[PDB]
RNA sequence: UGGGAGAGGUA
């Protein structure tokens, strides 16, 4: 239900979207997008649990 | 200085650079070499004014015999210090920016306006999308919000014939082009073709919105700001700090961004800048602007340096530490001292002790007059050194100054008015205030570490004000309740209860004294103690029909204590007043009594009296606590053995899996508080009766003597339960979860608990530790709403001479009396008569205040119901009248004109916040075969009313219910007479004879099946939701008819005799048998203080009961479709009304009978909106009454009808109108009430229609927002969007109200003032 | 897109994003657009008169002793005397402008002579906001006429742009407009006393200008056209940099100023070095930029950031005396 | 002296 609810395509699709949740009002691209959803969560600097 | 109006309105720039007196052009404010304001600054002396008293800057003019000039030198206008905060500047703005509260605060006001949407409005404000102002081609209308791309596009395009602009000048451009009479009578016009329900409204907001523009003369362009003005520099100030740094205001901070933002803008114009950074540069002094007027609003807020946000000017004003709440209304007060609070039992009622350090620093300016003018100091300051050099002539003064001079007793949280009383001081040596140990029931205080404040009347009218209204020997009785409040508390209880109880065989028993003061001169001896019971002469005095005493003399069986306490009864008072053990309800009781017979002075020197014996008594008594006291009942053990053993086999039992878990938990909490309650009743009996051992009869039983249940049984200091966790079993303790756990707490305080009993204990008292903090924010909070609804009520008139009335009937419901009539009626006025023969015929007529002697004939000639004139129904124009209102309850007699009733009937309601025969009416029945009657209407009520004619009690039949007793029969007690299917709704019948099984199939509306116990088969009407296509068009029906078949009539209609029967319904009867009447056919199937803030917040519940809005019957008109309508036609006219009912809901009323006008429906809570509008006014006044009434009753605390009575008048002020005459009301304006009835009073006295109305129960936030004061509804709550919608609408304050005169400086028009209010009202009137 | 942003600062990112950045060749063409409407408006300016007569006039102003030197000139017993030749030549042009075509070479090689006068800005903007104004003298005149010619006759506007914008300085035009039989020419008897006051005052303007209303028209129509010019290049090479002026504001963030004022305040550094950039030294732009922007960045931070303000001379004095002692 | 935050405490 979710997989129908959702309206994206591919993973470029996808982190537009999270690109425009996260910092809204700003034209999203491609490199921009990859470095936020890396940084967010998959980097040892700004995230830590440990 | 004496000004009528307040008028508030928006400001044009005109007027703007009409206030200012010169234009703010430079950032910086002060220099750092020499400490001068700027040329041109924000401190600037030629803008504001001089720093110093009549001097300028340089130097040159530096007297007061250049009184005004300007100075040639430094511009600098000598004139005095004060005009650096009356003075305004003012910053010319490069670009015109919008108003944040003319644009944000909801509804928009601009999108309101323009009737564009707000989103689009805010993307033109941000320079995101251009918008298009006239264009001569159709293809470009007005307000078409362009992108950049259409713009570039239509700018190559047309580029000379349209005009598109982009920003808060755009918007200005799109104001002004707009026409308001224009658009007004476009929108009239287009109000009138068709109407949807949003479209409607919308239209409406608009049209309101345009005719508040046009009656109040503003503009639509000024809510643009092209000219900001600027606050006075005295009014954001620049202090500094001990260390040389500075700490100015937030002001300043936010005055410098807009500056040099808007010098920036003028810069970036001349500099001839490119356009991606001039649009930033407005779109950046825009939001300065906005963060200026309100930081919080826009977006992000502006921090400062310590990353904290910034105070605007909205934050100034609006907020718990705005201006309005922390400086209007309540104010530092000078002359005003505090201290530590002590007991002084040797003082009188009127008297407290304050220190004479604090005192002569409180006095000061008096002692300084009396030094003056006996000669002892030629000069002020010689009289302020003697002062401060403490001298013994000083203190002579002083003791001279402060002899009959009243100082006020305040002390925070003042939650009731007694809370603040004026005391005649007296100078003790300390640092205590000595209160009286009587006043300390009404300021709620003990002294364990309390403190007062103490605040000093300074004129000769403020002196007598404390001298005659606010004296600690005036207000004795409460306002709450008629119950006086100057009581003994816990220690003249415990010593007067000493005295008045008697032993058996205690010391010199069976005398004979010559009276009251051989008793006192027995027991000061020694040669009888305080127990005897003996026999003592007493000459009692009764009262004669006038003012005169006659005196009796006999002998009464008495005790020595009873016959001392005669020597302190005045005269005037029987000996049944003492001729018991005194507890503190029955010196409650003496008190009360000894106000009703002798006045006040008799009353003040009683207490005083009693309170010195209570005192010295107990002292003499010696009555302490100890660990003998407590006594163990010694068949505790075995309780809880036997209780032990038989949860452990209900636990066996469950572990050999019979009973189920729930069921266990059950029996298991039913079983231990079985166990509680014989171990508590065990325990009470072994200590009440535990005093056994006695003589000089025999081995005789008492009452015990121990100190414990002494202090339970006197009232003085705990209950029975606090007795029974001493003693007894502390009982069962629940969780935070609010299930109660299974083991209870077995060991008591005297045992000691273990540590898992006491780690179970720990929850509950820091549950009720944390709940207690709750409910006294929420109570004043409550206490708030409730004072700033009832703010503008007041008496006015002497009497109305209206007919109406709420029938007082005492409230009966259950199994017991609630309330007596003479708690329900004692104080208020009678509307009609009391027409019944009775015994004595008692015919009281109009207008009569009911004293205690007219309710003690009422109550011997036993009259169930009086009719008296409620405050809800009184007919006077902006306040009520003294007869409506009754008795005022503080004194005791009729209410004084003028006095303001409202907040005294607030501060009574929210104040215990923090201590949160057979009779038949309305019947239709038939009797039937077997006599077991069946009534067949909902509403039937089982009265059960005494031979007398007074009600016992009260219950409430359903429909189809059986009952055995018919009307005048008198059945004896315990008699089960209510008998009724609890589960089941039976749709009994009237008529008799045969059954014709018409229009009902096997398979399209019923189910054909059988029961699993008798075989039969039951045809259960399928519902339909889940029928086929050939049910969605018919009702099944039981036709009855007679013995043969003919349609039979029902007696008395001429409906036909049909039962269209809803779904779900067991139909055992089955064609070709015999029905008799009134059998079944068929078996339907079905806080405290937070209801009081919902109740008077008028809210509607979760599920409300749906109503009949027009009387008739009731048919279904709409087919194939689960949601029910309701056809419920007249009896007489045609029916413009339908209703529209959910799925899942059942219904109460069939479809084949007659409803009345607010018949139930459907069951459930019944919302107070639709109670009102179909019932009335006395009947949601009731409601509102009893239910509030409930919860207070629940809790323990008496308050009187006559104040939830004005809250509920004070909620129905408003009242829409549903079709006007000739009056000035166009459609649907929530108009005043009592607007409409003078208008209605005009209209009917010069001969017109009139026009009608229709009342609305408001709640209390929208009633006191609704108040149509901006002032009183600022000062309330929600000070952005109550002076929004005052600007725009223009409106003006008429200062009538109590607030409006506490924010304003004058005399309330409440008491003293309202003599001084009438007269101005008269004068102004007069010319 | 434009969604529900609210930060200022990323609606301005946002909006220079659309612009790209500069290559290492690029913006010396755009420097050389600029310098080529500067000689345009140069070029344009030099051939004007009575500009000619207002130089030699401050030059007796600056040689009777009571004016400094630097306030006119700023470079190329030398401009003495080259000023000397250029007063020859001015009053041998005054009575060989009657003589046609050596008028016309005249004027031009006083043009080219005139280019190595190296003036000074602020006189620059006196030369062309007075070309401005007696432009605007005669452009509200040319408006008087267009208002009474289309105000009182309702006529076709062919016929007034082929007679009155031929010579327009004696009547020829407006008698050939009467005398053309048309029922609107006989009633402009009533409007003849005040355009014959307007034909008074363009005889006025040819007289303090010597040259017809045509060869200025050209004039100023060259000094908008080379303004227009200049201005939009100067525009484009400000809108290239602003990742510039947010690169260096990036670390003046928290000194008491808001990170907007800051890229604000580097903007108009960025205009201030726009407006006086040279090409010629092989730096590309970004070496000059940024002592400009920083300046205006440290001044606006120096000044706008306390309520007690400190000039900039005494921060740095109390700075030195903390630093020494 | 005056202003604003943060923490603690008393009724
Ligand atoms: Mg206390
Ligand atoms: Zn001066
Ligand atoms: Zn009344």
């Amino acid at each position: 239900e979710t997989l129908r609810v959702d309206p994206t395509n591919d993973r470029l699709s996808a982190l537009v979207e999270i690109y425009r949740m996260m910092r809204p009002g700003e034209p999203p691209t491609r490199e921009a997008a990859e470095s936020l959803f890396e940084n967010l969560f998959f980097s040892e600097d700004r995230y830590d649990l440990s | 200085e004496e000004f009528d109006a307040i008028k508030i309105a928006l400001a044009s720039p005109d007027m703007i650079r009409s206030w200012s007196f010169g234009e703010v052009k430079k950032p910086e404010t002060i220099n750092y070499r020499t400490f001068k304001p700027e040329r041109d600054g924000l401190f600037c002396a030629r803008i504001f004014g001089p720093v110093k008293d009549y001097e300028c800057l340089c130097g040159k003019y530096k007297r007061l015999k250049h009184r005004g000039v300007i100075c040639e030198k430094c511009g600098v206008e000598v004139t005095q210090t004060k005009v650096r905060r009356e003075r305004m500047g003012h910053i010319e703005l490069a670009s015109p920016t919008a108003h944040i509260w003319f644009l944000k605060s909801l509804p928009s006001r601009i999108g309101l306006l323009l009737d564009m949407p707000l989103r689009d409005i805010e993307r033109v404000l941000y320079f995101e999308s251009y918008v298009v102002i006239e264009g001569g081609m159709t293809n470009l209308e007005r307000q078409q919000i362009l992108t950049e791309e259409q713009y570039l596009d239509a700018l190559e395009e047309f580029g000379d014939e349209f005009d598109a602009k982009m920003g808060a000048e755009a918007i200005q451009a799109l104001l002004k082009s707009m026409d308001l009479e224009q658009e007004c009578e476009q929108l009239r016009e287009e109000l009138n073709e068709t109407n949807s329900e949003t479209k409607r409204k919308k239209l409406t907001k608009r049209i309101k919105l345009l005719e508040a523009f046009v009656q109040s003369g503003n503009k639509p362009e000024w809510m643009i700001l092209t000219v900001l003005p600027v606050l006075p520099p005295d009014l954001r100030p620049l202090v500094p700090l001990d260390g040389g740094r500075f700490a100015t205001s937030d002001l300043n901070d936010l005055y410098r961004r807009v500056i040099n933002r808007n010098n920036r803008l003028k810069r970036l114009l001349d500099l001839a800048a490119p356009d991606i950074i001039v649009r930033n540069e407005k779109r950046m002094l825009q939001e300065a602007v906005d963060a200026l007027l309100d930081n919080g609003r826009r977006g992000r807020a502006i921090t400062g340096s310590n990353k904290r946000p910034l105070k605007s000017l909205a934050d100034m004003i609006k907020g718990k530490q705005g201006r309005f709440r922390q400086n209007l209304l309540g104010k530092r007060v000078d002359y005003s001292g505090r201290s530590v609070i002590t007991v002084g039992p040797y003082l009188r009622l009127h008297q407290c002790g304050l220190p004479k350090k604090m005192a002569l620093e409180l006095f000061k300016p008096f002692i300084y007059g009396k030094l003056e003018l006996r000669g002892l100091a030629t000069t002020i300051k010689a009289a302020k050194k003697m002062v401060e050099r403490e001298e013994a002539v000083v203190w002579d003064i002083l003791d001279e100054v402060i002899r009959e001079h009243p100082v006020l007793l305040n002390r925070a949280p003042t939650l009731h008015r007694l809370g603040i009383q004026a005391f005649e001081p007296v100078l003790i040596e300390g640092k205590a205030i000595q209160l009286h140990p009587l006043v300390c029931a009404a300021y709620n205080a003990d002294f364990d570490g309390d403190q007062m404040a103490v605040h000093v009347p300074l004129t000769l009218e403020a002196q007598l004000e404390a001298r005659a209204l606010m004296m600690s020997t005036n207000n004795i009785l409460s306002p709450a309740n008629g119950e006086p409040i100057i009581v003994p508390s816990q220690d003249v209880v415990l010593g007067l209860y000493y005295m008045t109880r008697d032993c058996v065989n205690a010391k010199g028993e069976g005398m004979v004294l010559t009276g009251p003061k051989e008793a006192e001169r027995l027991y000061r001896s020694g040669l009888a103690s305080l127990h005897a019971r003996v026999k003592v002469r007493i000459t009692e005095y009764e009262k004669d029909a006038n003012g005169e005493l006659v005196a009796k003399t006999s002998l009464k069986d008495t005790t020595v204590g009873r016959a001392i306490l005669w020597m302190i009864v005045p005269k005037g008072l029987p000996y049944s007043i003492v001729n018991q053990a005194l507890g503190k309800k029955a010196i409650s009781k003496m008190l009360n009594t000894c106000y009703r017979i002798l006045g006040l002075k008799p009353t003040v020197i009683f207490a005083d009296q009693i309170m010195y014996t209570g005192f010295a008594y107990a002292a003499r008594s010696g009555a302490s606590v100890g660990i003998d006291d407590m006594v163990i009942p010694e068949k505790k053990h075995e309780i809880i053995s036997e209780a032990e053993a038989e949860v452990a086999e209900i636990q066996e039992q469950f572990q050999s899996g019979l009973v189920t878990a729930g069921e266990r938990y059950n029996k298991v909490i039913d079983i231990w508080a079985a166990a509680n309650d014989r171990v508590s009743k065990a325990m009470m009996d072994n200590l009440q009766t535990e005093t056994v051992i006695n003589r000089d009869g025999q081995e005789e039983k008492q009452v015990s003597f121990n100190s414990i249940y002494m202090m339970a049984d006197s009232g003085a200091r705990g209950s029975a339960a606090q007795i029974r966790q001493l003693a007894g079993m502390r009982g069962l303790m629940a969780k935070p979860d609010g299930s109660i756990i299974e083991t209870p707490i077995t060991a008591n305080f005297r045992e000691g608990l273990n540590v898992l009993q006491y780690f179970i204990s720990t929850h509950g008292a820091r549950k009720g530790l944390a709940d207690t903090a709750l409910k006294t924010a929420n109570s004043g909070y409550l206490t708030r709403r409730l004072v700033d609804v009832a703010q503008d009520l007041v008496v006015t008139e002497d009497d109305c001479g209206t007919h109406e009335g709420i029938m007082m009937t005492p409230v009966i419901e259950g199994g017991d009396v609630k309330e007596p009539l003479r708690d329900r009626v004692l104080g208020r006025v009678t509307a009609e008569d009391v027409l019944k023969p009775g015994t004595a015929d008692i015919l009281v007529p109009r207008n009569t205040l009911l004293h205690e002697q007219w309710c003690d004939l009422l109550e011997e000639n036993s009259v169930d119901a009086v009719k008296v004139r409620s405050v809800v129904s009184c007919d006077t124009d902006f306040g009520v009248c003294a007869h409506c209102y009754g008795r005022d309850l503080a004194r005791g007699h009729i209410i004084n004109k003028g006095e303001a009733i409202g907040v005294i009937a607030a501060q009574s309601i929210g104040e215990p916040g923090t201590q949160l025969s057979i009779k038949l009416s309305n019947v239709k029945s038939v009797v039937n075969s077997s006599g077991k009657l069946v009534i067949t209407s909902r509403n039937t009520e089982l009265k059960l009313i005494d031979e007398f004619g007074r009600t016992k009690e009260s219950y409430k039949v359903p429909y189809g219910a059986v009952l055995a007793k018919g009307d005048g029969e008198q059945v004896a007690g315990g008699e089960t007479v209510a008998n009724w299917d609890p589960h089941t709704m039976p749709v009994i019948t009237e008529v008799s004879g045969f059954v014709r099984f018409t229009d009902m199939i096997d398979g399209q509306t019923i189910t054909r099946q059988t029961d699993e116990l008798t075989g039969l088969s039951s045809l259960v009407v399928l519902d339909s939701a889940e029928r086929t296509a050939g049910g969605k068009d018919l009702r099944p029906a039981l036709k009855i008819v007679d013995a043969q078949g003919n349609d039979v009539l029902i007696p008395g209609t001429d409906m036909p005799a049909q039962y269209f029967l809803p779904g779900k319904a067991i139909v055992q009867l089955e064609d070709g048998v015999q029905i008799s009447s009134g059998d079944t056919l068929a078996r339907i199937p079905q806080g405290g203080l937070p209801r009081v803030a919902d109740l008077f917040e008028a809210r509607r519940p979760k599920e409300p009961a749906i109503l009949a809005e027009i009387s008739g019957i009731v048919s279904f008109g709409k087919e194939t479709k689960g949601k029910r309508r309701l056809v419920i036609t007249p009896v007489d006219g045609s029916d413009p009304y339908e209703e529209m009912i959910p799925k899942w809901r059942q219904l109460n009323v069939f479809e084949g009978e007659r409803v009345e006008r607010g018949d139930v429906i459907s069951d459930g809570p019944e919302a107070p909106h639709d109670i009102l509008r179909l019932r009335g006014v006395h009947a949601v006044t009731r409601y509102i009454v009893n239910e509030v009434q409930d919860v207070y009753r629940l809790q323990g605390v008496k308050i009187n009808d006559k104040h939830i009575e004005v809250i509920v008048r004070q909620m129905l002020r408003k009242a829409t109108i549903v079709n006007a005459g000739s009056s000035d009301f166009l459609e649907g304006e929530q108009v005043e009430y009592s607007r409409v009835k003078i208008a209605n009073r005009e209209l009917e006295a010069n001969g017109k229609v009139g026009a009608t109305y229709s009342r609305d129960l408001l709640g209390i936030t929208k009633a006191s927002l609704a108040t149509e004061s901006f002032i009183s509804a600022a000062s309330f709550q929600e000070t952005t969007r109550v002076l929004t919608e005052a600007a725009v609408a223009g409106k003006r304050d008429e200062l009538r109200g109590l607030k409006e005169n506490v924010i304003v400086g004058r005399l309330i028009p409440a008491g003293t003032g309202y003599a001084y209010h009438q007269d101005r009202m008269r004068r102004r009137a007069a010319g | 897109e434009i969604g529900r942003t609210t930060d200022p600062v990323r609606m301005y990112m946002r909006e220079m994003g659309t612009v790209e950045l500069l290559t290492r060749e690029g913006e010396i063409d755009i420097a050389k657009r600029i310098e080529d409407g500067i000689n345009q408006v140069q070029c344009s300016v030099a051939e004007y008169p009575e500009a000619i007569t207002y130089l030699l006039e401050q030059y007796d102003r600056v040689e009777a002793e009571e004016a400094r030197l630097s306030d006119l000139i700023t470079g190329f017993e030398l401009a003495r005397e080259k000023f000397a030749e250029l007063r020859a030549q001015y009053v041998v042009t005054r009575d060989t402008i009657k003589a046609h075509a050596t008028a016309q070479e005249e004027i031009l090689k006083l043009s080219e002579v005139f280019k190595q006068f190296r003036l000074v800005p602020k006189q620059f903007d006196y030369l062309v906001n007075s070309m401005r104004v007696m432009m605007d003298r005669v452009r509200t005149q040319e408006r008087l006429i267009m208002k009474l010619c289309v105000e009182q006759c309702k006529m076709p506007k062919k016929n007034f742009i082929t007679l009155f914008t031929g010579n327009e300085t004696s009547d020829t035009w407006f008698n050939a407009a009467i005398a053309m039989n048309k029922p609107w020419s006989e009633k402009l008897h009533d409007v003849s006393e005040e355009v014959h006051r307007a034909l008074q005052k363009l005889q006025q303007i040819e007289e303090e200008t010597g040259l017809t209303i045509e060869q200025v028209k050209d004039i100023n129509r060259r000094m908008s056209i080379g303004e227009a010019k200049a201005r939009r290049a100067k525009k484009e090479m400000v809108e290239a940099n602003l990742r510039l002026v947010i690169s260096i504001a990036k670390k003046y963030t928290n000194r008491g100023l808001q990170f907007l004022d800051l890229i604000q305040e580097g903007n108009i550094g960025l205009m201030k070095a726009v407006d006086k950039f040279e090409y010629r030294r092989g730096y590309k732009f970004s070496t000059y930029a940024t002592w400009w922007i920083r300046q205006a960045i440290t001044r606006s931070i120096a000044d706008q950031a306390r309520t007690i303000r400190i000039p900039v001379h005494m921060i740095e004095t109390i700075n030195k005396l903390n630093r020494i002692s």
